[PDB]
Order: structure tokens, then sequence, then C-alpha cells
């Protein structure tokens, strides 16, 4: 399962 | 990759993961050719017999990774699409013949000591390197096994292999805009690219000028690491005029 | 131009773990 990634790019 | 190893930091810093924006998850492997153009196979963004179509917005790619799931902080670059193009000659009906596609960012990436470009082979390097027996290198975050997957990305080293005995390992038409790799049985070694490694570099390291060149894309097999059986790449110097082609024009 | 030379390999003159098996087949 994947980390979250900043908001910024979605 | 199956039967390789985890890769060092920094041994591959064109590698590039191709990952869907929702559900987020691992699409494919690419590379970076410069500070705005990653290298990748078609297959990974059209195959209508499986009603795949991505178009910009539906992808990222991140650039300058190791492990597959972490959000490598201060690491990795995240980088939007800003046009996706396909070779119109793809051969998504038949064998992937041409299985080749390029995607310019919307902004140049920094490199860095974790992210930098591959060189893309000219005619003589192409004729000195593609020879049988020369080993080239795939890396990947695909799976472990045919049939779990790394924490990090995963290096394996195989040998280019006989064009006949590519062609009788399997009953698909092979072209000259592909070539195979992989270590026979009787040699004892192994490795393969998997599901997942799709679209990512096999390189090689000219003993000429100690550069990299990406010589294949990984573009088709059946199973993975199979005994009698070997990857199939896509032959990035036969359709290196394409590639010229698109980034001189866009 | 640079393309192809690893920062944390070529570039400081350091080899990586497998590099050698290819050269070795490159005969
Ligand atoms: C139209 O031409 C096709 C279409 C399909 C459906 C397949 S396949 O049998 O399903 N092979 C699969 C693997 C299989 O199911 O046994 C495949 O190559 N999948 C690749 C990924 C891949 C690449 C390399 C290797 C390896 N070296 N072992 C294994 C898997 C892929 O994602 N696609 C997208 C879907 C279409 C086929 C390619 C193949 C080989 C060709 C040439």
């Amino acid at each position: 399962d994947f980390e979250e990634i900043p908001e910024e790019y979605l | 990759i199956v039967e390789g190893s985890d890769a060092e930091i920094g041994m591959s810093p064109w590698q590039v993961m191709l990952f869907r924006k929702s559900p987020q998850e691992l699409l494919c492997g690419a590379s970076l050719i410069s500070d705005r153009w990653v290298l990748t196979a078609a297959h990974c963004l059209l195959y209508p017999p499986w009603d795949k179509n991505f178009t910009e917005n539906d992808l990222l790619v991140r650039i300058g990774k190791h492990s597959r799931t972490r959000y490598e902080r201060n690491i990795e670059k995240i980088s939007m699409l800003e046009k996706i193009y396909i070779h119109p000659r793809y051969n998504w009906r038949e064998n992937l013949d041409r299985d080749i596609a390029l995607m310019k960012l919307k902004k140049p990436v920094a490199f860095s000591d974790y992210i930098h470009p591959v060189c893309l082979p000219d005619r003589e390097t192409a004729a000195s390197l593609l020879q049988a027996g020369y080993k080239g290198r795939v890396t990947g975050w695909g799976n472990l096994k045919e049939t779990g997957q790394p924490s990090v990305l995963q290096v394996v080293n195989l040998p280019i292999v006989e064009r006949p005995v590519c062609k009788d390992s399997t009953r698909i038409r092979i072209t000259d805009n592909m070539f195979c790799a992989g270590y026979k049985p009787d040699e004892g070694k192994r490795g393969d690219a998997c599901e997942g490694d799709s679209g990512g570099p096999f390189v090689m390291k000219s003993p000429f000028n100690n550069r990299w060149y990406q010589m294949g894309i990984v573009s088709w097999g059946e199973g993975c690491d199979r005994d009698g059986k070997y990857g199939f790449y896509t032959h990035v110097f036969r359709l290196k005029k394409w590639i010229q082609k698109v980034i001189d024009q866009f | 131009a640079d393309c192809g030379l690893r920062p944390l390999f070529e570039k400081k003159s350091l080899e990586d773990k497998t590099e050698r098996e290819l050269l070795e087949s490159y005969i």
C-alpha cells in the first residue's frame, strides 16, 4: 500500500 | 524483477515510476532522458483490449526513488504530465511492435545525486553493444515472482540472446524493433522482468566512454523467469528517429 | 552531455556491485 503523497501534486 | 537483488542508492538515477493517481498504484517503469522528457512503453499507456487508455491527468511520474511505497521526502521529485506521445505505428493489435512512448513533463526536473538522465544510443553504440552474450541491466519495482512486491528498487543483469533462439522460444511474431534477453536453462543463473517492470529501461555501460546507454524498454514476456522463455525489449536505437522527431517538434 | 554518468558512481569514480559483470561480458 502506498504512502500518501503531498496534496500539492494531488 | 524476478531473481534480482536490491539496488544500491543512486544506482539507476534515470529510473522513473509511472504512478496512477486514483487508485494510487504503480503503473509501470520509465526512464529520464532529459530534464523534461521521460521514455516508457506504449503499452503502459494504451492497451485497448484491456480498456487501458490513460490521459495525462491520470498519472504522475516519481523520479529519484528507491523505496517502492514510501514518499521519499527531500529525495524523490513528483512531476505532472504535459503531454503523452505514443508511436503512431505501435502495434497493440498483434505483437506490441514499436512499443514506445514519450512523456513531456510540465516543468523541468532538478537533477541531483538521485536524479540524472540516461543516454540514448547512436548507431555505433548499438552495433557495438547489442550482441549476443553481452549483458544489460534491468531495474524495476515489479513483482518478485510470476505467481510478492519488493520494498526497494530491484536490479538484474541479463545477457542479450541470439535472434533465432528468441524466435524459437515463442509463437509470437518477433520484429526488428525487438530483442530478447535472459539466461538459457543450461546456464543455471536466472532473472527476468515481470508485471510492474513494464516500460522501465534495459541499460548497458559502454566500455568505450563509461556511460550508460538505454538499449531497451521492458516490453513483454510469457510469464516471468520461466525456463526456456526470455524477456522481450523494445529496440530503442531502431526507434530513435521517431524519438528525435518528437523532441525536435515538441 | 553528462548523460549516463551517475553522480554517486561514475562522477566520483565509484563502481556499483555488479557493473563489472557487464564489463566482463563485453568481450
Ligand atoms: C498484443 O501483444 C501481446 C499481448 C499480451 C496480452 C501478451 S501476454 O502473453 O499476456 N504477456 C504478458 C505477461 C503474461 O501475462 O504472461 C505481458 O507481456 N505483460 C506485460 C508486462 C510484462 C512485461 C515483461 C515480462 C517479462 N519479461 N517476463 C512480463 C510481463 C504488459 O503489462 N502488457 C500490457 C498488456 C498487453 C501485454 C503487455 C503478450 C506477450 C503480447 C506480445
